[PDB]
Order: structure tokens, then C-alpha cells, then sequence
RNA sequence: ACUGAACUCCUCACACCCAAUUGGACCAAUCUAUCACCCUAUAGAAGAACUAAUGUUAGUAUAAGUAACAUGAAAACAUUCU
RNA sequence: CCUACUUCACAAAGCGCCUUCCCCCGUAAAUGAUAUCAUCUCAACUUAGUAUUAUACCCACACACCCAAGAACAGGGUU
């Protein structure tokens, strides 16, 4: 049953969490220096593999915590809730930086993942849904996409406007829940064990483990929903303010199975768009 | 059927409802007939309002009073109804309503002279 | 930091996107306005003929100003200019829900920015397919005169010689003393008067021990809706949608006035010859001249009037 | 009632208002950047623009010279007005001044403003900068712009 | 006219704790992305403005030393140059105000 | 006054009379001074009446301290845990006797206003009145003015 | 017919609803004698009891954060200007 | 309300201009009994006879700057 699948996947997720936490016991003070333009030269002594860029922001001030979406720990984008590993330089990236491209990509991935959760828990039980992948599309594309294979019983069914609005309502319920984005650097073995059923996710995990030198893969969970991340994600789901599942386009070349691309669009609280601009963005997010 | 209430005596013409708008010259006195023509519910509403105890519960009570000028009642109110109270006054019958059997049963009281126009 | 920040449409737009958004939204507004220019080809509601007792819709015009006008008898009449700016029918409600027993048409005019309107109003106008209007006024009409929402209205909806009622917010004079507000005589300037020249005198008698409600006292003056009844329509400029209404109209220049057929008894049944539902330029029965004149108006360009 | 009244009531009357604005304008011409209560800066901005226009009119223009003589209480600034400021703005047609709000005066918490003549040698004010075009909203709008350009 | 009765603390509280009298929470406060300082949206950053005012004061002291006396406003443009800077081609024919510190990053 | 005072409902401790009567007073503690006119009456009570009271009330444990604190007292502790302390200062033997007997006969429940002079757990035998008692029913349960 | 008191009856208990005035039974606290030696007793005393004198002194309210008061301008704080 | 005039001047005013819509009942009659005429009727009944004011007005739940809005607040505009 899908509920049992989610339960066992969550159990494996927590098992791996505890395993890594035990692997990193006690407290090793790592020095992380704020290399950001503001408040330069500050140093945080932090608990190895326990503290997070969020904890560093908490030390800095509440404005940093609320405005900071990603961290460039040693020039690499780290999730705000991803435990720090070694002494490093840290700089916090917001939505309004001069070049926020990394933050935009992270927001885009997180919105896609939220869409994936909504899709998987939307349809009636009898129908089976397979979350194939979240294609990495530029923000200029105007809509974040999530690819899903629906059942043959539904390959002839296209969502109605009311169905799409129900998807948006579920997404907003998730936003209201405001669930943190939990991360795990998990070896391909445990990742495959978690996603054994989903063939698509299995092969995606294999691809990622091939691309990276080792077999380390990025697993992300909002709540009860675990997915492979193409990269770092947003800290929490409350960052999204405006969110809309706009359309579902059936990819033209579908001989084996019919891949439906759920397209949607979102804007965070920091970058709220007026009603009319939002309507135009919605219109353009249906292509 | 509060539109079809009946006043005993000449109350339709003599009973006067007095109100004041508050402004100078704002004293308005309107006979029962005029008030009834204006609002077909006002007379019964005011009677009940005057009979209710003069405390803060009076208007809460008046919220439970539903006055309808004619036979029509909203569907939800009709579905709420539980009992019908007997009418306090038994409506006298008209001659047009009396049955010929009843007329015959009532005796003739007097002998009219035959030589009378009538 | 608490999250109730008040944002405006420009707050997060870049220098490049500001002009682009301005142009895009203005183009959308004008496209929407043009889309409604041909109502009779857009499933118009039944066009019933005029009957006695029929009340048609009015307009929402803009008070441009005033100017003189001369009639063939040689008399000068001051006339006020009312321009109909993007006046459209927006909503229709039946007798049951009109808060009375007569149908109602909402009419708006003077398109305004969408960036400055509440979300509910923006949604309403999005469904209507029109840019938002500055003011929406409700006109009581008989069902004979119902007009499909979205239909534009034009100055030629009225005609010269008609009588009209114009209602608008009077000029707001703020808190004004009793002398200016109610024309009280005040008190003498000299002859001993101490610190009382413009004050109300006694406000009541000693017996009542209170002040009657509605007593005339200093307070806010103007800025309230007033109606001028029975103003003659002397002329109509169809090109610019101008109505020339006799005399003065409440409110300041460039203020929106609600204009409707006069309710005075003397003008009860003068709607026989007026466009009953409204004037439809799309009908094109006869393209009206640029200026429609009343018979007595001394038209400019006519040879100088001689009282022969 | 003050419908259509465009001039603030400042100082001790009309003449005093003119003198106050004149002193502010002389300071502005001398220093090219002045802090003053916000309302007074707002009132004096129009006069500053008009002086730049009069300086553009030319040194030899008698009316411009008289206006400058009145409005510049320190007469060493009249050559400055006619030979530095006016040539500096010969290309522009307006908007010679930049006025920004400043944190309230500590003394009496007055609403304060800084007014400068554009192009001065002083360090630039911390001007407000719009959001970067690379933000999420701006990129989505750029996508709209490109799509509209292509389609139509 | 004098009060007819002492106003009770209950009435006084109802009056002086009314929302109309309470201080309103400001929602236009944010962080200056340049320096991370707090500022109001429509107002200049206080810290940045203080920087600019101090630098302006130093430059003006140099200008005063150069002019040496009242009523000595130059009829030529002015250019501020910091240590390790040379008058450029367009800086020719403009009075040079020399500052002993290095060019501030925000000064261009 | 009632509005300025707590109130309770008439009640017993453990249904004290249903099966058997259990005396609720369980402990009396008389703190009495050897010396001091305040406790002269208490001394006479201890000499002449406490033993008879004790044998009359075998369920009450009576302690006599002969060493008081701040006044001679009698502390009565009841089964429900209530503790009532009464000063026997300057009281005669008969006054102390009546006070002690009152404590013995009294329950531990607070001496406050009792709302009702009666307490039934089963106030109704024929069924508590509700609006539909005494109301006749109609055929097919048709409400007034119902068409069918 | 019913309703209807502090009248009357009923269960229990009783000195326990007038001004001025008058008679009487008690009594807070203080000091003294002698006790108690815990916070009391018997007595002897007396500056012996305060919801009220536009009472006296002190505190703090209300009116009230009100009436009212105050710093010419810019600036390099040298200075200049009105 | 400001087109003119006038006080004046990016506007406020009058000395200027514009608009202002139904009645109320005292009686006079018709037919007609008590009282077979007659009788306007605190008889039934039929008219003058109408307030049952007619209307009109208003009606959008949810920084900053400017304003014909305004003491503050509020209100309108910022495409
Ligand atoms: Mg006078
Ligand atoms: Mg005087
Ligand atoms: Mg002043
Ligand atoms: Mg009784
Ligand atoms: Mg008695
Ligand atoms: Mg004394
Ligand atoms: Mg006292
Ligand atoms: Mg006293
Ligand atoms: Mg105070
Ligand atoms: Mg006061
Ligand atoms: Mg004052
Ligand atoms: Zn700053």
C-alpha cells in the first residue's frame, strides 16, 4: 500500500539519519568564518556535523535567518539545514542578491519537490502514480516542471481547472504547514534501498552516483515524502508565498508510457508580485 | 396572516402609535390603520413588544418572533414548525357561511305582516 | 521582520522591467477597452422598445469645467461640461436583490490603475474583462432597459433638450465654523463684543437641559453627495463624449458625476425619443454629427443673431 | 480651506519665507549639498531649479543677473552660478537637484532632507537601487518580455 | 470649566490604552543590503549617510583650507583626488582637493 | 454575603447514610496549657469530660498535648481530610463540651452557603419534563401546515 | 376565584429595627501590679478607638501627558547670510 | 458652483450664477333604513379622499508621494 511504502521509506530515512549522527559523535569545534560582505571577520565555533548554516545565521541575527536562503560554504551552495562538516568560510545568499542565480535554482527545485508531493498524494487510491523526475529548467522558462507517469486508467484523462486549483490548494496547505526541508547525503546503496520500488528513481540514483566521484546522493524530505534532489533546496516550505500548479502537458514522444509534465509557478514572500503581474505570470506558466 | 388581524371597536381609527425621530418637530403620531397600511407586521410586533418584560432579554426574545403578513412562510421556518396554537378568538360565522340546515334549525322569531314591501 | 510589510507593484521590479510592465499593462487595458467597442455583435441582451414608466440607465461623467452659452432669445446660460470617460455597464441585479423593487445596473467610468486596487475588485474586473473604474454607481432601471454588462455608454446616450439629474460629492471645505457652514449672522465686530464674532449664540433653551439632535453646529462641510435636479442638456459633443448641462453641478473639476434622466414630474415621460436602452454607435443607424445642438442654442459659426 | 495653495506658510510671513528659502538656496549654491527640514527643502527645490534655468539664460542677461543678485546673498556665488552650475546643466532640461529623505533630526525629530545639485564633486549619496534584474521575479518578467517579443 | 468628578482609573485606562493612542508597529523597516544596517524603505540608511557626511566634512575642510577666506568660491569645477590618484584628462582645469586617505570603495 | 462568599451543594462524604453511618470526625487534638487562665476551662474539660467523650466516640482518636502554641486549641480532623481548628481560649467547661460535641456531629464539609436544602441524585421517577411531554402526536408525524 | 406584608399561623430560636436624651451588658489596643512566662488572666490606670470639622501634616491621584514654555538659516562649526 | 462680473487670482468667496417635485379632510354630495316620505351615514354603503410620503442619494470585506480629501485619523490618485 502507498501508506506502507511511505512509512517504510521514512523508517529507512530515520535509520540513515541516526546512523550518520552516531558515526559523528561528541562535539568537535569547527571554525566557520563569515566571509560575507556584511559583518565581516566574525567567526562561529560550531559543533561538527550537528550545527548548520541556519545556526550560524541564528548567531548573526534574525534578519539573516529570515532573509538567507542558501549558504556558500567554501564556494559551494549548502542547504541552510545541512549539517556543517569542516571548518570553512560561509556566506549567506538571499533572494535579492546581485546575482541570486543559485538561490533561484534552489527555490525552483524546492517548488518542484512540493509539486511532486502534492501530485503523489492527490489522485484517488485506485490510480497509481510514478514520480519520474523534476527536470532542471531555467527560471526564464517561466514555470517549474515535474514529470510524472500516471496510470493507463488515466492516460486519457486531462486535469480540469478545478483539479488544478485543488492541486494549488494542496500546495498552499503544505506551505501553511511550513515543513522544513530535511537533507541527507546518502550513499547510492541506501538510496536504492529506500527507492527500490520506483524504477525511475532507482535509475536516476544510479545516474547521480555515476556523475559524482563517489556514490553519494542527495536525498531530501519535506514530510513523509523523500525525493532525489538535483541540488540544494530551500530551508522551509513557508518561503513560498504565491504558488500555483498551472498546467499538465503530456509529452509528445510517449510510446512506452505517457509522461505528463506538471508545470507550475511560484514566488516567495520576499518577492511578492502584484495581482495583475501574477496573473500574467500564470498565463505564461502554461507552456 | 398578521395583515388580517382584527381590532375590536374603533381601534383601527382611534389607536394611535406615537414615535419621535429625536429631531425637533419629529413627533409622529400615526393611527393603527395607517401603521397597518405602511407595515403589515408593525401592530402585532408592537403589541408583543409592549407585553414582553422591559429588560435586556426583550430584544433577544423578539429575535425569536417571526411575523409574516400573509399565508406565505419561508420553507426553513415551515420545516422548523412544531405545534400550532389555537386561535384565541373564534371567528364568528357569516350568513353566507351558515348552512341551510342550520338556518332551518334556528326558529323564525316573528310573523311578518303579508302586506309589507320589505 | 514581522511579515506585514506593505508592498507596491514596483517594489521588486528592476529598472528594465518597470517600463516593460507599464507598457504591457497599459496595452492590455486599451485592448480590453477596444474589445467592447462593438456590443451589438457580442450577444446583446434583448432591446425592448420604450414604454411609459420605463427608466433607463445613466452615465458616469467627468466634470471638465464650465463655459458660457447663448440662446436664440439672447440670454446667456452658464453650462457645465461633463465628459464620459470609459463608462461601461459592470453589473446587473434583479428587483429581488436590488434592495428594493426595481432592477439595478452598476456603471463605472474613468479607468484607473490596476496596481492600486483591492484584490477583490481586480478579480471582479478580470471576470468582466475590463480595466477597473474609479467609481461605480448604481442606477435603478426597469427590466425593459437592462443592458449586458461590459457594454460601453456614450454621451449621445442623452440628447439636447432632455432634462437630467447630476449627483456628486460637493467640494469639501473641512471643519467649518457656524457662520460659513449655516450662514449664521455672527456677532458685531465692535461695540464691546469680546471674543465672540463668529460663534454660535445660544445653542438651545435652558429648559430642555440638552441640545436637540440635528442642531446646526460647527463641523465638516461639503464632501457629501448632493444632486442637482432638472438641468437641461444644451448640447452633446459626440466626438469627445461631452454633455453640456445647464447651470452648475456639485463637486470640483475632474470629479466623477453620476448623470441620469431627471426624475422631476414635469419630465416624467420625455424618454419616448431618447435611445431607450442606450445609444449604440455600433448600430450605425445614422452616424451622429460631431455636435448635437438644442434648438434654441446660438450655435457658434451661425451668422450673428439679429432680433428681427 | 487651502484648495490649490501651492506655497507653504513658512517663517514669519511671506517676506520671511522668501528670505529663509533664499538662505537655503545660497547654501545650496555654495556647498552643492544641504541638509534641512524636509518641508523647507521641498519648498526650495523649485527655486533651485529656477536658478539653474536663469543661469542658463546667460551672464549678460540683465533679468537673470538681477534674479541671481537677489537670490544669492553671497555675491561670490553669482559667478559660480553663471559659470559652473549653468554650464554643468547646459545639456539637461530639468531635474538639476536630487532630494532625498534623511533620518529625522536628533534635536527635534524633524523630518529631514538632503538636497544636492547633481554632478557635484562630493561623495555620492547612498541612492536607492532597484532590485537586480537577476532576481526571481525579474527573471520571470524577462521571460514574459522575450515570449511577448517573439509571439508578437 | 472644572471637572465635576474625578475620572476613575478604569475610564482613564479605556482612554489612554486605546489603539488610537498606542504606538503603531512600523512595517517599512528593513536591512540595507549594502552594509546590512537597518533602514526605512523611503529613508536613507543612517550609517551610510553618516559615512558620507563625515567624508563630505573632511573634503569641505580641505576646500576651506584651499580657498582661504570668505567669498572665495571658485569659478571652476572641483575634483576630489585621493592618495595614489592623478588628475585625468577631463580633470584638467578643475581645482583639485587632495585627501590623505585612500579612495573609499563607495566613492567612485 | 452570598455573592461575596463561596457556596456549595448539599452533600455527604461517601454517601454516609446509605449503608451505614460513619462518624466523619476522626481526630481531636487538644492543646492545653498547664498554667494560664486562658486554658482553665480546657483543663477542667480534660479533667472531667474528655474521658467520657472519648468512650462515647470510640472512632475518634483524642490527643491531649499539655503544651499549646499561641492559644489553647482543639483541632478536629475529619475523614475527608478537612481540618477545623477552634480556639478554646477563655471558654468554660460547658462551652468546650458543646463545641466538641458540635465538632463530633459535624462533617468535614465546608461551613459555607449551601445552595439547596436538598440533594437528589434521582430527581425524577416519571421522567423529567421536556417540551414534548403532554404534547399530542399527529398522524405520520406531520408538522403544522405540512402538505402531505 | 387567585395574587398579595416584616400581620397571623407553621419548624426552630428569641435582649437582637426610633431623633435628642437616658439606663445597662460587653470591649480593641496601651501602660502598671501580679501572673502567664506563647503572645494571656485578674485587677489598677489613661493623651484609651475617627467613612466626615472648605480639619493639620505628608504621600499619591483627577483635571492631564492637558494649559503652557522654548532654539533665525546654512555650514568647513573657521565662517557667512537674513 | 465659478463661465463671466466683483473681492481676487493656480484657488476661496458674493455683491454673481444654477436647481428646487404631493398632499392632509372643515365640508359638499349619491343611494338609503331605524322612522317604508325625507335623511351625506358615530346605519349599512358610494364620491370628492389623499401618508402606506413618492422618491431620489449611498452601496466594491481584507512604504512613500500627490490631492479639488483633510485638524489627527479617514478618503481619492500614482499606468
Ligand atoms: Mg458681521
Ligand atoms: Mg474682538
Ligand atoms: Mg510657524
Ligand atoms: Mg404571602
Ligand atoms: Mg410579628
Ligand atoms: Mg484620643
Ligand atoms: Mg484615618
Ligand atoms: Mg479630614
Ligand atoms: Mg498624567
Ligand atoms: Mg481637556
Ligand atoms: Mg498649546
Ligand atoms: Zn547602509
Amino acid at each position: 500500500s502507498p501508506t506502507e511504502l511511505t512509512e517504510m521509506r521514512n523508517d529507512l530515512f530515520n535509520k540513515e539519519k541516526a546512523r550518520q549522527l552516531s558515526l559523528t559523535p561528541r562535539t568537535e569545534k569547527i571554525e566557520v568564518k563569515h566571509v560575507g560582505k556584511t559583518d565581516p571577520g566574525t567567526v562561529f565555533v560550531m559543533n561538527k556535523n550537528i550545527s548548520t548554516p541556519y545556526s550560524c545565521a541564528m548567531h548573526l541575527s534574525e534578519w539573516y535567518c529570515r532573509k538567507s536562503i542558501l549558504a556558500l560554504v567554501d564556494g559551494q551552495p549548502w542547504d541552510m539545514y545541512k549539517p556543517l562538516t569542516k571548518s570553512c568560510e560561509i556566506k549567506f545568499l538571499t533572494f535579492k542578491d546581485c546575482d541570486p542565480g543559485e538561490v533561484n535554482k534552489a527555490y525552483w527545485r524546492s517548488c518542484a519537490m512540493m509539486m511532486g508531493c502534492v501530485i503523489e498524494r492527490a489522485f484517488k487510491d485506485e490510480y497509481m502514480v510514478n514520480l519520474v523526475r523534476a527536470p532542471e529548467v531555467p527560471v526564464i522558462s517561466g514555470a517549474f516542471c515535474y514529470d510524472v507517469v500516471l496510470d493507463s486508467k488515466l492516460d486519457e484523462w486531462m486535469p480540469t481547472k478545478e483539479n488544478l486549483r485543488s492541486f494549488t490548494k494542496d500546495a498552499h496547505a503544505l506551505i501553511y504547514k511550513d515543513l522544513p526541508f530535511e537533507t541527507l547525503e546518502v550513499e547510492a546503496k541506501v538510496a536504492l534501498e529506500i527507492f527500490q520500488h520506483s524504477k525511475y528513481k532507482v535509475d536516476f540514483i544510479e545516474e547521480k552516483a555515476s556523475q559524482n566521484p563517489e556514490r553519494i546522493v542527495k536525498l531530501h524530505r519535506i514530510g513523509d515524502f523523500i525525493d532525489v534532489s538535483e541540488g540544494p533546496l530551500i530551508p522551509r516550505t513557508s518561503i513560498c508565498f504565491q504558488y500555483e500548479v498551472s498546467a499538465v502537458h503530456n509529452l509528445q514522444p510517449t510510446q512506452p508510457s505517457l509522461i505528463r509534465r506538471f508545470q507550475g509557478v511560484s514566488l516567495p514572500v520576499h518577492l511578492r508580485a502584484h495581482f495583475t503581474i501574477w496573473d500574467k505570470l500564470l498565463e505564461r506558466s502554461r507552456k | 396572516n398578521t395583515r388580517h388581524i382584527a381590532f375590536s371597536g374603533n381601534k383601527w381609527e382611534q389607536k394611535v402609535y406615537s414615535s419621535h425621530t429625536g429631531y425637533p418637530g419629529g413627533f409622529r403620531q400615526v393611527t393603527a390603520a395607517q401603521l397597518h397600511l405602511r407595515d403589515p407586521v408593525a401592530i402585532v410586533k408592537l403589541a408583543i413588544y409592549g407585553m414582553l418584560p422591559k429588560n435586556l432579554h426583550r430584544r433577544t426574545m423578539m429575535e425569536r418572533l417571526h411575523l409574516f403578513p400573509d399565508e406565505y412562510i419561508p420553507e426553513d421556518i415551515l420545516k422548523n414548525l412544531v405545534e400550532e396554537l389555537p386561535q384565541p378568538r373564534k371567528i364568528p360565522k357569516r350568513l353566507d357561511e351558515y348552512t341551510q340546515e342550520e338556518i332551518d334549525a334556528f326558529p323564525r322569531l316573528w310573523t311578518p305582516p303579508e302586506d309589507y314591501r320589505l | 521582520l514581522h511579515g506585514k510589510s506593505g508592498t507596491w507593484w514596483d517594489e521588486h521590479l528592476s529598472e528594465e522591467n518597470v517600463p516593460f510592465i507599464k507598457q504591457l499593462v497599459s496595452d492590455e487595458d486599451k485592448a480590453q477597452l477596444a474589445s467592447k467597442l462593438c456590443p451589438l455583435k457580442d450577444e446583446p441582451w434583448p432591446i425592448h422598445p420604450w414604454e411609459p414608466g420605463s427608466f433607463r440607465v445613466g452615465l458616469i461623467a467627468l466634470k471638465l469645467g464650465m463655459m458660457p452659452l447663448w440662446t436664440k432669445d439672447g440670454q446667456k446660460h452658464v453650462v457645465t461640461l461633463l465628459q464620459v470617460q470609459d463608462c461601461h455597464v459592470l453589473k446587473y441585479t434583479s428587483k429581488e436583490n436590488c434592495n428594493g423593487k426595481m432592477a439595478t445596473l452598476s456603471v463605472g467610468g474613468k479607468t484607473v490603475s490596476r496596481f492600486r486596487k483591492a484584490t477583490s475588485i481586480l478579480e471582479f474586473y478580470r471576470e468582466l474583462g475590463l480595466p477597473p473604474k474609479q467609481t461605480v454607481k448604481i442606477f435603478n432601471i426597469t427590466d425593459n432597459a437592462a443592458i449586458k454588462p461590459g457594454t460601453p455608454l456614450y454621451a449621445a446616450h442623452f440628447r439636447p433638450g432632455q432634462y437630467v439629474d447630476v449627483t456628486a460629492k460637493t467640494i469639501g471645505k473641512g471643519f467649518q465654523g457656524v457662520m460659513k457652514r449655516w450662514g449664521f449672522k455672527g456677532q458685531p465686530a465692535t461695540h464691546g463684543q469680546t471674543k465672540t464674532h463668529r460663534r454660535p449664540g445660544a445653542v438651545a433653551t435652558g429648559d430642555i437641559g440638552r441640545v436637540w439632535p440635528g442642531t446646526k453646529m460647527p463641523g465638516k462641510m461639503g464632501n457629501i453627495y448632493r444632486t442637482e435636479y432638472g438641468l437641461k442638456v444644451w448640447r452633446i459633443n459626440t466626438k469627445h463624449n461631452i454633455i453640456y448641462v445647464n447651470g452648475s453641478v456639485p463637486g470640483h473639476k475632474n470629479c466623477l458625476v453620476k448623470v441620469k434622466d431627471s426624475k422631476l414630474p414635469a419630465y416624467k415621460d420625455l424618454g419616448k425619443n431618447l435611445p431607450f436602452p442606450t445609444y449604440f454607435p455600433d448600430g450605425d443607424e445614422e452616424e451622429l454629427p460631431e455636435d448635437l445642438y438644442d434648438e434654441n442654442v446660438c450655435q457658434p459659426g451661425a451668422p450673428s443673431i439679429t432680433f428681427a | 480651506i487651502s484648495h490649490g495653495r501651492v506655497f507653504r506658510r513658512m517663517g514669519l510671513g511671506p517676506e520671511s519665507r522668501i528670505h529663509l528659502l533664499r538662505n537655503l538656496l545660497t547654501g545650496l549654491v555654495r556647498h552643492e549639498r544641504i541638509e534641512a527640514p524636509w518641508a523647507r527643502v521641498d519648498e526650495m527645490r523649485g527655486y533651485a531649479e529656477k536658478l539653474i534655468d536663469y543661469g542658463k539664460l546667460g551672464d549678460t542677461n540683465e533679468r537673470a543677473m538681477r534674479m541671481a543678485d537677489f537670490w544669492l546673498t553671497e555675491k561670490d556665488l553669482i559667478p559660480k552660478l553663471f559659470q559652473v552650475l549653468a554650464p554643468r546643466y547646459k545639456d539637461q532640461t530639468g531635474g538639476y537637484t536630487r532630494m532625498l529623505q534623511i533620518p529625522n533630526r536628533s534635536l527635534d525629530r524633524a523630518k529631514m532632507a538632503v538636497i544636492e545639485y547633481k554632478g557635484n564633486c562630493l561623495p555620492p549619496l547612498p541612492l536607492p537601487r532597484r532590485d537586480s534584474h537577476l532576481t526571481l521575479l525579474n527573471q520571470l518578467l524577462q521571460g514574459l518580455r522575450q515570449d511577448l517579443r517573439q509571439s508578437q | 470649566a472644572a471637572p465635576k468628578n474625578r475620572r476613575t482609573i478604569e475610564v482613564n485606562r479605556c482612554r489612554r490604552r486605546n489603539p488610537q493612542k498606542l504606538i503603531k508597529v512600523k512595517n517599512n523597516i528593513d536591512v540595507c543590503p549594502e552594509c546590512g544596517h537597518l533602514k526605512q524603505k523611503h529613508v536613507l540608511c543612517a550609517y551610510c549617510y553618516e559615512k558620507v557626511c563625515k567624508e563630505t566634512a573632511e573634503i569641505r575642510r580641505q576646500i576651506g583650507k584651499q580657498e582661504g577666506g570668505p567669498f572665495k568660491a571658485p569659478t571652476i569645477e572641483t575634483v576630489v583626488l585621493y592618495t595614489g590618484e592623478t588628475p585625468s584628462e577631463q580633470d584638467q582645469g578643475k581645482r583639485i582637493i587632495e585627501r590623505d586617505r585612500k579612495r573609499p570603495s563607495w566613492f567612485t | 454575603t452570598a455573592r461575596g462568599t463561596p457556596s456549595r451543594f448539599l452533600a455527604s462524604v461517601l454517601h454516609n447514610g446509605l449503608g451505614r453511618y460513619v462518624q466523619q470526625l476522626q481526630r481531636l487534638s487538644f492543646s492545653v496549657s498547664r498554667d494560664g487562665a486562658s486554658s482553665r476551662g480546657a483543663r477542667e474539660f480534660v479533667e472531667r469530660e474528655v474521658i467520657d467523650f472519648a468512650r462515647r466516640n470510640p472512632g475518634v482518636v483524642i490527643y491531649v498535648n499539655s503544651r499549646p502554641c499561641c492559644v489553647p486549641r482543639v483541632v478536629a480532623e475529619y475523614l475527608n481530610g478537612a481540618v477545623r481548628e477552634e480556639s478554646i481560649h477563655c471558654k468554660s467547661v460547658e462551652e468546650i463540651s458543646t463545641l466538641v460535641q458540635k465538632l463530633a456531629d459535624q462533617s468535614g464539609l465546608d461551613v459555607i452557603r449551601i445552595r439547596k436544602p436538598f440533594h437528589t441524585d434521582n430527581p425524577s421517577i416519571q421522567g423529567q419534563w421536556h417540551p414534548f411531554t403532554n404534547k399530542p402526536t399527529t398522524f405520520r408525524g406531520l408538522r403544522p401546515r405540512e402538505v402531505q
